[PDB]
């Protein structure tokens, strides 16, 4: 192993996180993954530091 | 009316969320806001004036 | 380790524990404006960055 070259492994990624109430509105996200509000216009550029 | 001052508005675009922040010279925020925003398309909390 | 003389694997599990809350009292205190337009839409203000 000392004359390997460096070998970057296969990535594996898993999360896992409890669902909401099987009776829970739609229109209530809370406990959902709601993406970030402004993470579209970050990704455009759009957003304004 | 002959108000020595004009009308006159400046309208400021974020760029963000259809918002837009404006400095009037107006009597009527409130107005101004619905009216900006009706015109735009966009809610009510998106725009702000000054 | 044992089929392997220059390099070496190390596995560990930890745990912790994080108090919430500002050590100072006055500092834990939020506040709130709201206001709801004739059209309905929402603008929600508050003391968070
Ligand atoms: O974490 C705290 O206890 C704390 C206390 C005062 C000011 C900032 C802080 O993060």
């Amino acid at each position: 192993s000392a004359t390997l070259l460096f070998q970057k492994d296969p990535p594996a990624n898993i999360q896992l996180f409890q669902e909401v109430p099987n009776g829970q509105s739609k229109e209530d996200t809370v406990g959902r993954p709601l993406p970030h509000l402004a993470a579209a216009m970050q990704a455009s550029g759009e957003a304004v530091y | 009316h002959f108000y020595l001052e004009t009308h006159c508005t400046i309208a400021i675009p974020k760029g963000e969320e259809g918002e837009m922040e404006l400095f009037v010279s107006t009597q009527n925020a409130m107005k101004t806001q619905s009216f900006v925003a009706k015109m735009l398309g966009v809610p009510v909390n998106r725009i702000l004036v000054r | 380790n044992k089929e392997n003389c220059w390099k070496k694997r190390g596995l560990c599990i930890i745990p912790t524990k994080f108090g919430i809350s500002f050590t100072v009292p006055f500092l834990n205190q939020a506040g709130a404006l709201i206001h709801v337009y004739t059209d309905g839409s929402v603008l929600v203000s508050h003391g968070g960055t």
